[PDB]
């Protein structure tokens, strides 16, 4: 009954914690993109599905730290509330509530593994592809309202311009050929009330018509191929990845001594900072072993090293 | 069963809150720790339950020693413990607080897990609210219930801080009954509390703690008359 | 005089002590970002050196954030101690307590004002140069001018000027290989290629600012800037949002502030200090968020910069204020 | 000078703590808002002190409506209100703490206000300690403190959040006396404690308060022997 009642007070924690550190930074990523939109540079109603297809790879850093959180959440709580001394009073320690939760960080470590081998993969294929038909933009894709913007051999003024990227006002092209258009409506671009002048040609129109990776490859293609440094250093970093669900359960069981006057929330920062070395750390390593400088056995050992410093401390 | 305390020591912040103290407490037996506030009576009491990390001393259970042993493993050896803050699982039924301390003990199986729930229910007249949340009771209910669970726990010495702590006079009399019926349960119980008059009517044997070292022993009729306790704690008029 | 003080002191510590630890935490965080660059020509100490150069723009942009968490930490402080209920049982009102943090917060204002008017400007150059304009295109009411170079000192390389009428027409289309800068509306040059179907608006003190990006100009740059353009042509929406979100950076650092204040007598009283600076943080985040997708949608909505910059300003002060009103 | 408060009324969670608690004080007057825990005194306390905002009821002092004004003009008005945990600024000298809030006053000059400050150093005895850090003082010098510095202010009310807690038998004497002292300057005092036995000691007039409402009234001595007190609050023996 204690084991369930763990397991659902950091089931809902963490759920939460998980739902609040993705709306935290997906939403800063998406405002980044959507800035990128406003200046032209990517189609607004597609940032959505940017960011959707980005989900598992922001999912594969949320999952570690928003269980990590959960975790202090819980005992923090249970420190505060007086129930952990009732619960260490009655023989149960708090190494022995982080062992009842094992089972709940296997299955979140199942899931991270879904998402890192699996899931993690899809979306940066897609997003790659995506990014890929959206990196070749040009002409009135790219205009800005009074502004020149110069891509290639165009140079486009615009004077105005809708809340979505059609029917632009004063519309003035360089080539070479110099057009200038009342209106503009889109690359297939309608023109209406223009003049095209050649530098000698003029020619007045009522309207015209103008025409001018490792990270996302399958875990099954990465599956052999281990000579190759960054094959090596991208497929071990998807198999020792998904445990940092392990890390995060018995490092949060050690730094979430708190005292009731101090507080649920008090040692979360230092803690969410000791995660994001230990995750650091990992991506340090990850980019030496892509380099050729220091293979993957360094992948289990940084986990080791904050898995047996974290023991130790929880065992102090 | 005889839990005996010797040379307590603690420092904090360069500072000897508690400089030898010592007692002891037999099974069966009511022991008040009391004295003046801040002068190491709470610190002793606390490095007795095993909250604050001891820095000089020793304490023994029968010549099996708790010193070196954390604070769930002396629980586990039978040393029970009672938060003076509201300490029951909020989320958690009362039933299922009680029963979720019941399915630690590896002595107990379902059938007799189960009857033994019932019972401490019974005893604590609590089975009244036994399918309620335990965030959503009265205070004394919720101390019952807190009492119950420990009880659950099977201790031998219950170490109770702070009982009559923002508790009514009407209810002090419960609070006493309850404390006495731990008493006639075989498991000895040492109390720490502010409220030293109603704390000396129902322990047998008081421990006064002053300046950090134990200053007094003996039947709260000897705490009374006592010219040192008068002097630093108690005062020339007290009743 | 001895409470405004102690109150003052406390919260310029606390956001003094916030902001050193933010910026050693920005620095020590883009550095890592940063070391994926490397090259053969950007060392580790190059990147070192272009992270500690844009110190004072990670500074200019911490210092909201930095005020807020700074109020909060140092208000909860005061009220976990309990000081401010006794402020308030000796007759000191929660304006005045309000109006002390804000006195505190105004050396912070200040130190943004410095940092975007000397310092940020000139740092940015330098970190830049650790890691004069080409091909630039302008209107000039009826007229385009593309100049292949533009120089500082006045040198026009390449230029063509292209005129036309109310009847959008060729007029004249002039071209020259050099040209040299003499006095307002007036350029020399060589090659006077000047077709038939001089004076000219350019100026080269505002050349270099062409290149630095809206939001990069300080404030008196963009001043003079926007002035020229709106003098010689029209000013672009970005640069009015870049003004709108400078001119309105200490009424934000202020509001803020209050906001803090309102959340530390309000909502945060009696919590944690842990649990007071995690909201203090999400209220930073949420702030630092909610004016970036507003000055993004200014550039893509019809309504003007102003509305999307001024709105969470003042919405933030309403509710601050309620906040303390309710006591 | 007289405190009238009438019909006292809140409600937390959609249900009424306190429901219709209403008594009188007068200025040198000690008062105790005593009862069960939890069941209103606590809320009509902080009610009457301005921390708890007033759903229903009316709060006068000599003809003069307090029911509608905030914390600080409450405060101002002459109502002092000293809180049970360690309100001394801690950053701040003893000396500085009482000259902080004597500051404060506007019919002081500074030459009586240092005046002010040493003989109210003097009363308390916190003299020696005029120099040291608020945070580095014992507790019943910190107390003293705040005593003292909460008097800089002139209050006509003094509201004391359970000045018995954390008490020790031998330090209630001083506390008694401290507020006996408080009386004998003119100034009505309110003593809101758990510790009924020696609150009914110094208390000149008690009000017991039940289930959200007053269920008696009178000196200690009529406080003791009321059976509806007795039955809810103290108890058949006490
Ligand atoms: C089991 C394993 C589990 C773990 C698994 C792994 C981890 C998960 C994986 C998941 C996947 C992932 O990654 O998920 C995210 C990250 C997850 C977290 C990290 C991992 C943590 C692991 C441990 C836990 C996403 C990400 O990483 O997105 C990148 C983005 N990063 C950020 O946004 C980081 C920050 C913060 C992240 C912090 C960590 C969060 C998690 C704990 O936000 C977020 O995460 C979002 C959200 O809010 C987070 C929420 C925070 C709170 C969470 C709390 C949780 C509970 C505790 C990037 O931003 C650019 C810059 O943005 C801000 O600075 P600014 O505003 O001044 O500009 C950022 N500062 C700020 O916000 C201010 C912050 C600082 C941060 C504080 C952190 C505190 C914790 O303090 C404050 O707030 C104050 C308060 C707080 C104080 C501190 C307490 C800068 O931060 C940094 O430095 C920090 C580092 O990152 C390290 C992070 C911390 C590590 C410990 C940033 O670097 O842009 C990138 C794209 O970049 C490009 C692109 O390639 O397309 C390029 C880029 O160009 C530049 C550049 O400017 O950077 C210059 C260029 O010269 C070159 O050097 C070039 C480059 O170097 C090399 O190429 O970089 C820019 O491009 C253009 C432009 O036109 O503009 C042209 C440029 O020129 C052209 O460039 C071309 C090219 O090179 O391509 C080249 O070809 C051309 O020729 C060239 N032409 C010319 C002419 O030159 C140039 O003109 C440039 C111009 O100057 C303007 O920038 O612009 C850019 C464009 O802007 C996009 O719109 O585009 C994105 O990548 P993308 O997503 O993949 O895409
Ligand atoms: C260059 N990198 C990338 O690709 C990532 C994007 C990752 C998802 C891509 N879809 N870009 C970024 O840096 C963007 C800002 C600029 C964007 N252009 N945000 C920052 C970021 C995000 C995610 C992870 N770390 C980081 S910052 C970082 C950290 Cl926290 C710790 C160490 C190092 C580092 C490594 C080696 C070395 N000598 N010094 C420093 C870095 C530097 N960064 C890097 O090493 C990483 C390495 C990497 C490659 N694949 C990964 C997959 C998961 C995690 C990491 C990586």
């Amino acid at each position: 009954i204690i084991r369930r009642y763990l397991v659902k007070q950091v089931v809902s924690t963490s759920l939460v914690v998980i739902a609040l550190l993705t709306l935290i930074m997906m939403g800063g990523r998406l405002i980044k993109y959507f800035g990128v939109a406003a200046q032209g540079r990517l189609d607004a109603g597609v940032l959505f599905s940017i960011i959707g297809y980005r989900m598992p790879e922001f999912l594969t850093l949320i999952l570690p730290l928003g269980f990590f959180i959960g975790l202090m959440l819980v005992f923090g709580r249970l420190y505060v509330d007086h129930e952990m001394a009732v619960l260490n009073g009655s023989g149960i320690s708090r190494i022995r509530l982080g062992q009842l939760l094992i089972p709940l960080a296997l299955v979140f470590l199942v899931i991270q593994g879904i998402l890192m081998l699996w899931m993690t993969p899809w979306g940066l294929r897609q997003f790659d592809q995506l990014s890929s038909s959206q990196a070749v933009r040009t002409g009135f894709d790219l205009v800005r309202p009074k502004e020149f913007i110069s891509s290639g051999p165009y140079t486009i003024y615009a004077g105005d311009l809708s809340e979505d990227r059609k029917n632009l006002k004063d519309i003035f092209f360089y080539q070479d050929v110099m057009i200038l258009a009342k209106e503009a409506t889109r690359n297939v671009v309608d023109l209406i009330q223009g003049r095209r002048y050649e530098i000698y040609s003029q020619a007045e129109f009522q309207r015209y018509r103008l025409r001018l990776k490792v990270e996302a490859l399958p875990s099954s293609k990465l599956w052999n191929k281990w000579n190759d440094p960054v094959i090596a250093s991208e497929m071990g970093w998807r198999v020792f990845g998904p445990f940092t669900i392990v890390i995060a359960l018995m490092m949060a069981v050690a730094l979430c001594e708190v005292s009731p006057r101090q507080g649920r929330y008090y040692r979360l920062i230092p803690a969410i900072f000791i995660f994001a070395s230990l995750i650091v750390l990992l991506i340090a390593i990850r980019t030496r072993i892509s380099r050729d400088e220091l293979g993957v056995w360094a992948y289990p050992a940084a986990l080791a090293v904050y898995g047996i410093a974290a023991a130790l401390f929880s065992r102090k | 069963q005889t839990l005996c305390i010797k040379h307590l020591a603690k420092n904090y912040s360069k500072r000897w809150v508690v400089k030898d103290v010592s007692f002891e407490m037999q099974s069966g037996q009511i022991v008040g720790l009391l004295g003046p506030n801040g002068a190491g009576k709470t610190t002793s009491f606390y490095m007795v339950v095993g909250l604050v990390r001891m820095d000089k001393g020793e304490i023994h259970l029968d010549n099996l020693d708790l010193s070196d042993l954390a604070m769930h493993e002396r629980a586990r050896k039978g040393i029970g413990y009672l938060p003076q803050e509201a300490s029951i699982f909020r989320k958690l039924t009362i039933a299922e607080n009680i029963m979720a301390i019941l399915e630690t003990r590896k002595d107990l199986n379902k059938q007799q897990r189960q009857q033994r729930l019932q019972e401490l229910l019974n005893d604590f007249k609590i089975t009244h609210i036994k399918d309620s949340l335990g965030m959503s009771v009265s205070g004394g209910e919720r101390r019952r219930a807190e009492i119950a669970r420990a009880l659950a726990a099977d201790p031998k010495f219950m170490l109770l801080d702070e009982p009559f702590a923002g508790v009514d006079p009407i209810s002090v009399g419960d609070i006493k009954d309850i404390i006495r019926n731990l008493k006639d349960r075989g498991i000895g119980v040492l109390i720490t509390d502010h409220n030293v008059r109603e704390t000396l009517a129902i322990c047998e044997h008081a421990y006064i703690v002053s300046e950090g070292a134990v200053i007094a022993e003996g039947s709260p009729q000897d705490i009374l008359e006592n010219e040192q306790v008068r002097k630093v704690y108690l005062g020339d008029d007290f009743t | 005089r001895i409470v405004a003080k102690h109150v003052t002191k406390t919260t310029a510590l606390a956001m003094l002590g916030t902001t050193i630890v933010l910026v050693i935490l920005q620095v020590l965080f883009t550095y890592l970002g940063e070391l994926s660059n490397l090259k053969a020509d950007y060392s580790a100490w190059q990147a070192f050196l272009y992270v500690l150069w844009g110190a004072p723009r990670y500074l200019y942009e911490i210092l909201p954030i930095s005020a807020l968490i700074g109020a909060i930490l140092g208000l909860g402080t005061l009220a976990s101690n309990s000081e401010l209920i006794v402020m308030r049982s000796v007759g000191i009102s929660l304006w005045r307590i309000v109006g002390w943090v804000i006195r505190s917060a105004l050396v912070l204002v200040l130190l943004s004002f410095a940092l975007s008017e000397w310092v940020v400007p000139y740092t940015n150059e330098r970190a830049n140069s650790v890691k004069e304009v080409r091909g630039y295109w302008s209107r000039e009411g009826q007229r385009f001018i593309y100049v292949d170079y533009a120089n500082s000192q006045g040198q026009l390389k390449r230029i063509q000027v292209v005129d036309f009428d109310d009847n959008y027409r060729l007029k004249s289309v002039t071209n020259a290989e050099q040209g040299q800068f003499v006095k307002d509306g007036q350029w020399l040059l060589n090659h006077s290629q000047q077709m038939a179907i001089f004076s000219l608006a350019l100026q080269p003190k505002y050349v270099h600012m062409v290149t630095i990006d809206p939001e990069d100009l300080s404030f008196s740059q963009l001043v003079s800037f926007m002035n020229y353009m709106r003098e010689y042509s029209q000013v672009p929406k970005t640069y009015q949002l870049a003004f709108w979100k400078k001119v309105a950076s200490p009424f934000a650092l202020i509001t803020l502030v209050l906001v803090a204040c309102s959340f530390i007598f309000g909502p945060l009283r009696q919590q944690s200090m842990g649990f007071r600076l995690v909201i203090a943080l999400f209220i930073g985040l949420g702030f630092y968020y909610l004016q970036d997708f507003l000055g993004y949608a200014s550039l893509v909505y019809n309504p003007s910069p102003a509305w999307f910059v001024l709105g969470p300003i003042v919405l933030m002060f309403v509710a601050g204020s309620y906040l303390l009103y309710r006591a």
